[PDB]
């Protein structure tokens, strides 16, 4: 499969007045690795941010392009720009292209700008939005993630346990998965600061 | 699906079964196959539901349009001759099998068979569908010059019981039109109203 | 035209002096369905040409709308010219050769028929452009079936006669009625003369099936 | 007052094309003879400063091995005919492996005659005529030949002929000197005489140039010395 | 009735009494024309053209202003002549079109309207100038009739029992309404147009002239054709005789 | 002035003086002549010389096999419209196999030229033209304007002082018609003539034919060509 | 057949006007005048909708349009013009939401209507609009009024009126207006600033009325506006 | 997914699932499959998700459009229509399977649209991988001018039959009841289905993930 | 589905000698195993210096004969003179690389006298590409020919025998005797043999008949 070809993981989780989101750090072509400090999860504002796996190209290109609109969008309205709107930003972008479409599958956490409230979601490849109120994963790992968050997920979490949360289910789901791993980073944010972790992970 | 016009005197008759299928399922058992183009001009659909619902909305829009720049009734060849030139330009991309029927203040009543290649043909009758397959010698040991409007409207409502019985694609409820001077009488056999015709048993 | 639909089967020509004949039966195939047994696969082009046409119908009436159009356009200027059959012919095979070249050809294979300045014309044009000349001429299982017998007179007496050449035709249609599956017992036949075209309505073929009672010995 | 380029006057010209022709009496003067031995060409150069360098000055240059122009009015609008003329020798060359007649390139250089025009054009048409005189020399199956062509878009054979600001006079004398069995070098004598009379400056090996095209010989511009050997016998 | 200063400049452009001076104009350069006529009765229309002879070096039946547009369909124009033709060819292939679209023969009043239109869509614009010349289309049919149109370089369209163009209109008119073609056929009728023609004919200012003349009715079972020279010299000369009182 | 600089602009008389401007540059040209017999068509035309060292201009193209042209006016013009005629006629040959028809091919011109006398910024074609060709009805003279109306002559002279030219044609029309090749071109060379003062007068140098007929192709004569027609003329005197 | 004049008609005067947008600004200060407030909790746009026949149907046409569920125009100048941009604009806010599923923000609807309106001023062919427009929009909480004129430039507004006597309109609500005012307060104030001009009896149906608050903008039925013109209510 | 659609005396019930999957793994337990399509008018959508997304809201728009400027309320016969020609213009391709419900000033009407673009107008309809359990429960238990209650039942019974029965369906049951002066935008109706409760707490207390890098940033 | 080609048949040979140039043809059009006509030579006389082989799809073989006299035409308006043969050649060329993408599915031979007077034959590729030769045979029964004529024209493989050059007449029974062969052999060649015979006198044509079979 063409999802398959770098492999890699993507995670969103909702906390109390927080969120969090996780990748693995890997960029690898097939069986073989290149690379062990890819970056899939990029800033789109102060307490916003957007996770891309997939094919490694589409991510960074998609992220380019992802700036470049929200650049323009920040210019022209004198704002931050909310999740639901980086969400249908997104959406759109990605179905401009239905019949050739990017190969990624976007995660998207962030706190509204305005209140404190966490919102997570993710897309298609061609843009179809879906919101939780609990967790969101792409990847060629989903169903080990789903497993993971499936049992580890409690609503109402403290930044700490949403971190203990999320990096246990990342750390297990790729651990059972071949071309997703060589370490784990976290982003947990908060209204007041953002903690930035890298996980001790296998390297294989 | 099984459609049929017969042309008489004073006008024609239209019938058409009411099964549409995707696959063995059906996805409507009381289908309206028989579409007005304009007051007293009418047309059977058969092939794809997409293609002769779209084909048959373009050609009501261009026979009224046409109709309305003339100021006068529009012929029964004008809205076939329509159907042919959609039909036959994307002869590739539609499949579509159309009978046009109607009357005409010139030329009366008539019924045109525009098949899937795209060619027009003028018949005293026209038979069309997956199910006409199964009626073609019937309908060929049954017709007869110059029948009654009650006669044709009997003979297609034979003719389509007949089908529907032997036809997997077709089915349902039958749907009958008469056209003429006077307008558009319109009725619906359904149950027991269809002809039925005695089972071998022993 | 990429798959045809509803078809036509063998038409036939052969010239004689002063005019020519073709022959074609009224019955459009749909697939081995006997579907439309009452349509007619000749056209009169003008005054001194005439077409025959196998393969699908519905090509045949855009060509013989085309044609139509073509020869009333050059009817309304009255300047004394007129469309040689030989004309006509070159047009259809740069059409056909056309419509092949665009890789969407109109299925046809024509049969040509004329008499203009004292001579006889026959020409044959393909769906693929592929045309000539010929004292006769057969289409399909004509060109199998008809051709042979058509050439075994020709080339043992030339110059027919409109009888002998009529006549040669009717026992043509009569063999292509016998081992042609696609064909039909009511044809056409249509004759160039210096009259002009004539067109006879429907005809049918006699025949005979007394070998039906040779099984046993 | 402002009218189109394609307008014509009460008299029946466009006036587009007679003004370049006036356009042209401006031009350097340039002489061509045609002779059964070969066609000369010569032109003036017209240098305007000893800090120019004169040999960044042509006013005659080879359309193909066999076919020599000289040029008047517009240098500028000249190239873009003369590389015309030279890519259509190449494509006549490439077709048909043999070289173009004279008269066929001249042909040639005048169909792009009055292809200028405002509405119902093409976004990169020619507004305007091209403000040049041409005279194209050169050797075929016909033998030596020499055409004139103007912006009016016509162009004729000619055995003798100048154009330019001193055209009439040089003409006249041309005419006064010209028989139809002279030999080449009478010609470039002849040529270098008249361009002498009516050019303003003192003739001179860095003053004009001169080119020839003889049936055994290609297209060859003289050189300084050549130059030298010619202008001694005056 | 005459504003000149650059309110007659463009087709664009209202005059500010509310005109439109070029098409006006265009109408002027049909006024300077020789006169056509056609009339229609109860079997046919009929055409007749006088066609101003300008070098006898010109061959009989050239510059002719009788047009076949259709098989059923003529055509009769005074103007500029070449814009005439231009409108021929328009309106050969819009009866063309027709045809291959709708498979019957195209009716008059329709093709009148569509060329028609096609002559007002230069009355609107600066880009183009409108057509200087007005024509009249005949046309019979057992399902429609006879039926005879006029279109003007503005785009209007009428229909008419009888018609004239050109010079002398009104005294043509004037000759026309003093037959009873209602009543009459085209067999009588031809003899009229001509002696219409004859009268209407200023010889002092113009010159020779030739007569054209064309049939459209039953009597040709719909075709538009010319008149035979037959009946063409018995009307010329009913009309030279009808001329001497 | 201000009806005369654009062709989309009607003068208030109803006349477009663009076109009439257009219709001035035939009459700048040298003198041409076509006339028929009732088996060939003739074109004698009037070459011109600028100097006594430059050749005489071209007048005579050929077209078709069976159709030739004479040029009076801008030589673009003519070299085009030449273009498209050629064009059309070798169209005609590769699609029907036959000869295109010369009132058809003059048909086209017309359509083609009436064009730009309609749409702004756009110009007549500054060209006058004589068409010789023979086809199924025989011999043809045809005649184009830059108005885009044409005629069809029984004989026919325009460009400069053609009005003598056209005078004695129409005198010897009645002969034409029976005429043998000799006297056809004969008379086309003395309508030619009288275009011309009486110190002039025909030569080999200034004199370019063209025939077409039921037994000879579209052919071009001038230079040594022309002379066996020449010698044989009266040395009309004064 | 047609195409189109490429070149600007809209220059420079060697003065360093752009005349006809001037000659346009001309033509919307000829027009019926409008009003426009922004009142805390709410904005008011009123107008003058006095027709020149009792046979006029005024329940046919309306000057007060919705652009969407929470933004308002009226303008002064040509009727045309106006519906042209009130198309375009509900377009434009159509676009906005198709692509940021949020309903469009009236300061953003504003810069690309008015991006319109300059376009018209540079393109080739064709002359400004003859309109000056005031957008009313609720958005973010807060009320919103801005103002676009033919140049293509726009202003916020606390309150303002354009058309015939617009100056001393605007005077007037620089002294009898201020902020702190309820809807209700600045649809009375905004009825009388109109009636400053209102040349004869103003009806129910000589004016038209809408307002815009957080609930969405609406035109004013004419029994209300009846009520809000008895001086009262 | 399984939605449905069905006419009563007073109006239309619509009805569907909240199960979205990819491939045989549940990601939505509930998603929201009746689309807004005008005030009168709504759209439940089966198909390729963002294909039934986008061209809903499309339609959407430009119907607001449309009643922005005909002043009116829009008419079902317009959604039909728009959404028919644009669905046939792509042949297929956008993978719309739709039930389109509304009332207009004609009254009530229900049709069923497909991605190559045809429709058939019915008063009881079903699309989607559940769609024949549904039928099933329809063609069982339908009579012509039910009341409001009876009616949401049957459209909550055969919504029931397509989640219990399909793979591709399950969790909630959402209701869209419109009638000639009411909006019942009932979401969910009832979820017949739970997720068992957690017999163990997987919790995982502060320090039991190890941690290699640490980077905190302040913001405002 | 659909193949706008279609195998006709025919064979072609042109020989060059000091003064002349033969071009021959059989004349049957054929099709599958059937025969459209007996009466179809795939010659084709250009100029009076030129003639034209052309053999394989006859559509293709129609089309760009008609291309070639156009084109010819067109020469000569725009040259006032007529194609050499090695014009004809090099332009043939570019026409069939035109469609290198959608060929012409014809072997084309041409034969003729250069401006020297002397013969020339060139050979081509559907494609264009040509070479000039002594003596060269397409269609066919090509293989059939070519060795021959390798043998009593270039004599190959012959110790000891004088080089005399080609007369017309050895030439013209050379002809006839491979074509006579061939007819024997190929299934697709036979029912007539058409000869042009080009020399400073002009174009001769001469008919053999061949067997029937």
């Amino acid at each position: 499969s063409i999802m398959s070809y770098n492999g890699g993981a993507v995670m969103a989780m909702k906390g109390k007045n927080c969120v969090a989101i996780a990748a693995d750090r890997r960029f690898g072509i097939q069986a073989q690795m290149v690379t062990t400090d890819f970056q899939k999860i990029f800033p789109m504002g102060d307490r916003l941010y957007i996770g891309l796996a997939g094919l490694a190209t589409d991510v960074q290109t998609v992220a380019q392009r992802l700036k470049f609109r929200l650049n323009l969008y920040e210019l022209k309205e004198g704002r931050q720009i909310k999740p639901y709107t980086l969400m249908s930003m997104v959406a759109n972008l990605l179905y401009e292209k239905r019949f050739g479409p990017y190969y990624t599958e976007p995660v998207i956490a962030g706190l509204d700008p305005k209140t404190f409230k966490p919102f997570i979601c993710s897309l298609d490849l061609i843009g179809c939005p879906m919101v939780t109120d609990d967790f969101v994963v792409s990847g060629t790992c989903a169903e080990q993630m789903y497993g993971m968050c499936e049992s580890l997920w409690e609503p109402n979490m403290d930044p700490d346990h949403l971190f203990e949360t999320i990096s246990q289910a990342m750390l297990n789901a790729v651990d059972r998965d071949a071309v997703s791993g060589m370490g784990v980073i976290v982003h947990i944010i908060e209204k007041d600061k953002i903690t930035t972790r890298t996980l001790k992970a296998r390297m294989d | 699906t099984t459609i049929m016009a017969v042309q008489f005197d004073g006008g024609v008759v239209l019938g058409a079964d009411s099964r549409t299928t995707t696959g063995s399922y059906i996805a409507n058992r009381v289908t309206d196959k028989l579409t007005p183009i304009h007051d007293r001009i009418f047309c059977c659909r058969s092939g794809s539901a997409a293609d002769t619902q779209a084909v048959a909305d373009a050609v009501t829009y261009q026979l009224g349009f046409h109709s309305i720049e003339l100021n006068e009734p529009p012929l029964v060849h004008t809205a076939a001759s329509l159907f042919k030139e959609m039909c036959y330009r994307y002869r590739e991309d539609l499949m579509a099998g159309i009978i046009i029927a109607g009357w005409d203040p010139q030329e009366g009543g008539q019924v045109y068979s525009v098949p899937m290649g795209g060619m027009m043909v003028r018949q005293s009758f026209a038979i069309g569908g997956s199910g006409s397959s199964y009626i073609y010698g019937y309908v060929d040991a049954t017709y007869r010059e110059g029948m009654t409007k009650e006669e044709c409207l009997q003979f297609t409502a034979n003719a389509l019981a007949l089908a529907m019985e032997r036809d997997g694609s077709s089915g349902g409820v039958i749907r009958l039109a008469a056209i003429a001077e006077s307008g558009v009488e319109r009725q619906v056999l359904l149950g027991d109203q269809i002809p039925k015709f005695a089972v071998a048993t022993l | 035209t990429q798959n045809p639909m509803v078809t036509g089967t063998s038409v036939l020509g052969v010239k004689f002096e002063g005019g020519v004949v073709i022959a074609a039966d009224m019955l459009g195939s749909y697939g081995s369905l006997a579907r439309f047994r009452n349509i007619s696969r000749i056209m009169r082009v003008n005054n001194s040409t005439m077409l025959g046409a196998s393969g699908d119908y519905a090509d045949f009436q855009y060509l013989k709308q085309v044609l139509g159009q073509m020869v009333i356009d050059e009817e309304l200027l009255g300047d004394g010219h007129s469309y040689s059959p030989r004309a006509i012919h070159s047009w259809l095979t740069r059409a056909m050769y056309s419509r092949r070249s665009k890789m969407n050809p109109l299925w046809n294979t024509m049969v040509i028929g004329g008499y203009a300045d004292g001579e006889s014309f026959l020409g044959y044009v393909d769906m693929l452009g592929v045309a000539y000349e010929a004292p006769s001429l057969a289409t399909g299982y004509g060109a199998y079936l008809a051709q042979p017998l058509l050439r075994e007179v020709l080339e043992k007496q030339p110059v027919l006669s409109q009888t002998e050449a009529r006549d040669l035709v009717e026992r043509c249609m009569r063999v292509l009625y016998y081992r042609d599956a696609r064909s039909y017992n009511r044809f056409q036949i249509a004759t160039v003369t210096e009259k002009g075209v004539e067109i006879e309505g429907p005809l049918s073929t006699e025949t005979n099936w007394d070998i039906a009672h040779m099984i046993s010995g | 007052y402002d009218r189109g380029v394609n307008t014509f006057s009460p008299e029946g010209r466009l006036f587009q094309v007679e003004y370049a022709i006036e356009a042209i009496k401006l031009g350097s003067t340039a002489i061509g003879i045609q002779t059964s031995e070969g066609v000369c060409l010569a032109v003036e150069k017209r240098i305007t400063s000893p800090l120019m360098e004169p040999s960044s000055i042509e006013k005659i240059v080879e359309i193909d091995a066999h076919i020599g122009c000289a040029m008047s009015g517009l240098i500028a609008d000249a190239k873009t005919l003369i590389d015309k003329a030279r890519v259509e020798t190449q494509n006549h060359w490439f077709t048909y492996n043999e070289t173009m007649t004279v008269e066929s390139v001249t042909q040639a250089v005048s169909n792009l005659a009055l292809q200028f025009g405002e509405e119902d054009a093409d976004p990169g048409a020619m507004s305007r005529p091209f403000g040049v005189a041409l005279l194209f020399g050169g050797v075929d199956e016909k033998g030596p030949q020499l055409f004139h062509m103007d912006p009016s878009g016509t162009f004729v054979q000619c055995d003798a002929r100048a154009i330019g600001s001193a055209s009439e006079g040089a003409q006249s004398s041309l005419q006064e000197v010209y028989h139809k069995s002279m030999t080449l070098k009478e010609a470039i004598k002849s040529s270098l005489i008249i361009l002498k009379q009516v050019m303003e400056e003192k003739l001179n090996a860095t003053n004009i140039e001169l080119a020839t095209v003889q049936p055994g010989q290609n297209f060859h511009m003289f050189t300084k010395e050549e130059l030298e050997e010619v202008i001694k016998d005056i | 009735s005459s504003i000149g200063t650059g309110y007659d400049l463009s087709a664009s452009t209202f005059s500010p009494d509310g005109r439109v001076f070029q098409v006006e104009y265009a109408m002027k350069a049909v006024e300077n024309s020789s006169t056509a006529i056609g009339i229609r009765c109860k079997d046919g229309v009929v055409f007749g053209v006088e066609k101003l002879v300008l070098s006898k070096l010109y061959e009989e039946g050239s510059n002719k202003r009788l047009f076949n547009v259709d098989r059923h369909v003529g055509m009769a124009v005074a103007g500029l002549l070449a814009d005439a033709r231009s409108l021929a060819d328009i309106a050969r292939e819009e009866a063309s079109n027709f045809r291959s679209n709708f498979g019957y023969n195209i009716p008059l009043k329709h093709l009148a309207d569509r060329v028609a239109m096609y002559v007002h869509a230069y009355t609107l614009y600066s880009a183009v100038r409108p057509f200087g010349c007005s024509f009249m289309l005949g046309s019979y049919s057992v399902n429609d009739g006879a039926q005879l149109y006029m279109i003007d370089p503005s785009g209007v369209s009428y229909g008419y029992w009888g018609c004239a163009i050109g010079k002398a209109r009104q005294a043509a008119k004037t000759e026309i309404e003093k037959l009873q073609m209602k009543e009459m056929t085209c067999r009588d009728i031809v003899k009229e147009v001509a002696k219409i023609i004859y009268i209407v004919h200023d010889e002092v200012k113009d010159k020779a002239f030739e007569l054209e003349l064309s049939w459209v009715g039953e009597l040709t079972n719909g075709r538009h054709e010319i008149v035979p020279k037959d009946i063409r010299e018995e009307a010329e000369k009913y009309a030279k005789e009808s001329l001497k009182e | 002035n201000q009806y005369d600089n654009d062709v989309t602009v009607w003068s208030p008389q109803g006349r477009i003086h663009q076109i009439e401007y257009a219709m001035e540059a035939v009459k700048q040209g040298s003198a041409t002549v076509g006339l028929k017999s009732k088996t060939h068509a003739v074109l004698v035309a009037l070459k011109r010389a600028q100097s006594e060292l430059a050749a005489h201009q071209k007048k005579i193209l050929h077209v078709d096999n069976h159709i030739g042209i004479s040029i009076a006016g801008l030589t673009a013009d003519a070299r085009l419209l030449c273009n498209f005629m050629r064009q059309e006629c070798l169209d005609s040959r590769f699609v029907f196999d036959r000869p295109l028809p010369v009132s058809r091919l003059v048909s086209l011109i017309g359509s083609k030229t009436q064009i730009p006398t309609q749409r702004y910024g756009r110009r007549p074609y500054g060209v006058g033209l004589l068409i010789a060709g023979y086809d199924d009805m025989g011999p043809h003279i045809f005649q184009t304007c830059p108005s885009a109306n044409y005629f069809d002559c029984r004989a026919m002279s325009i460009g400069a002082r053609s009005q003598s030219a056209r005078t004695y044609l129409e005198r010897h029309m009645s002969e034409f018609m029976e005429c043998n090749l000799n006297e056809l071109v004969k008379h086309g060379l003395r309508a030619l003539r009288e275009t011309l003062p009486a110190e002039q007068d025909l030569t080999t140098k200034n004199v370019s034919i063209g025939i077409v007929g039921k037994d000879l192709e579209f052919t071009i004569y001038d230079d040594d060509d022309v002379s066996p027609f020449l010698e044989g003329l009266e040395e009309r005197p004064q | 057949a047609e195409r189109g004049y490429s070149f600007s008609l809209t220059t420079f005067s060697p003065s360093g006007k752009l005349v006809q947008i001037e000659y346009a600004l001309a033509a919307v200060a000829g027009g019926a005048p409008s009003v426009g407030i922004k009142a805390a909790n709410g904005v008011v746009l009123a107008t003058e909708k006095k027709q020149k026949s009792i046979l006029y149907d005024e329940r046919s046409v309306h000057k007060v349009e919705p652009i969407t569920k929470h933004i308002g125009l009226v303008y002064s100048g040509m009727g045309p013009d106006y519906r042209v941009l009130v198309h375009r604009a509900r377009k434009l806010a159509q676009q906005y939401y198709l692509v940021y599923q949020e309903p469009i923000p009236t300061a953003q609807l504003v810069q690309r209507v008015a991006s319109v309106m300059q376009e018209y001023t540079q393109s080739g062919g064709v002359r400004p609009f003859g309109v000056s427009l005031l957008i009313c929009g609720w958005n973010e909480g807060r009320p919103y009024l801005f103002q676009s004129d033919p140049s293509g430039a726009y202003f916020a507004w606390k309150a303002t009126a354009m058309g015939k006597n617009y100056v001393n309109g605007k005077t007037f609500l620089e002294k009898r207006y201020n902020e702190d005012l309820e809807l209700e307060d600045a649809i009375h104030t905004a009825i009388l600033t109109l009636k400053e001009s209102f040349e004869g009896q103003m009806t129910e149906d000589n004016i038209e009325v809408g307002i815009c608050n957080e609930a969405g903008f609406r035109r004013l039925t004419p029994t209300e506006v009846k009520d809000y013109l008895a001086a009262i209510a | 997914t399984t939605i449905a659609g069905v006419v009563y005396k007073d109006g239309i019930v619509l009805g569907a699932d909240t199960r979205a999957t990819e491939g045989m793994v549940v990601a939505d337990k509930n998603c929201s499959k009746i689309h807004f399509i005008s005030p009168n008018i709504y759209c439940c959508g089966a198909g390729t998700a963002a294909d039934t997304d986008m061209t809903t809201q499309l339609i959407s728009s430009n119907l607001e459009l449309h009643s922005l400027s005909t002043g009116r309320l829009p008419r079902v016969v317009t959604a039909n229509r728009m959404l028919k020609q644009m669905l046939f213009r792509y042949q297929g391709y956008i993978g719309a399977a739709l039930v389109l419900g509304g009332v207009d000033v004609t009254g009530p009407h229900l049709y069923s649209i497909y991605p190559h673009g045809s429709t058939d107008k019915l008063p009881y309809v079903t699309m989607g991988s559940g769609s024949l359990a549904a039928m099933a429960v329809f063609e069982d238990k339908f009579r012509p001018d039910m009341e409001e209650e009876e009616a949401k039942n049957l459209v909550s019974e055969a919504i029931a039959a397509g989640i219990f029965n399909d793979l591709g369906s399950g969790s909630n049951i959402d209701l869209c009841v419109i009638s000639k002066n009411k909006l019942d935008f009932l979401r969910p109706y009832t979820v017949p289905n739970k997720k068992g409760t957690r017999l163990g707490r997987y919790r995982c207390e502060k320090g039991t993930t190890a941690v290699l890098t640490e980077k905190i940033t302040p913001l405002e | 589905r659909f193949s706008p080609y279609v195998f006709n048949g025919g064979t072609i040979l042109a020989i060059a000698g000091e003064d002349f140039a033969i071009v021959a043809s059989d004349t049957r059009l054929s099709e599958g195993f059937s025969i459209h006509t007996r009466d179809s030579p795939k010659c084709y006389k250009l100029t009076d210096k030129t003639v034209i082989g052309c053999s394989g799809f006859h559509g293709d073989c129609l089309t760009l004969t008609k291309i070639i006299e156009a084109r010819l035409k067109m020469y000569k308006h725009s040259n006032n003179k007529a194609m050499t043969t090695g014009a004809i050649a090099a332009m043939l060329s570019t026409i069939l690389y035109s469609r290198r993408f959608f060929p012409y599915y014809v072997y084309n031979i041409i034969g003729g006298l250069d401006e020297e007077g002397k013969g020339a034959v060139y050979s081509f590729d559907p494609v264009g590409s040509y070479q000039r030769d002594s003596f060269k045979a397409g269609g066919s029964a090509s293989a059939m020919l070519q060795p021959l004529l390798d043998n009593q024209v270039g004599f190959k493989n012959m110790q000891n025998v004088e080089h005399v050059p080609l007369s017309l007449d050895r030439a013209m029974r050379l002809v006839k005797d491979v074509f006579i062969s061939a007819a024997e052999r190929d299934v697709y060649t036979g029912d007539a043999l058409r000869i042009c015979i080009v020399t400073k006198e002009g174009i001769r044509e001469e008919t053999v008949s061949l067997r029937k079979d």
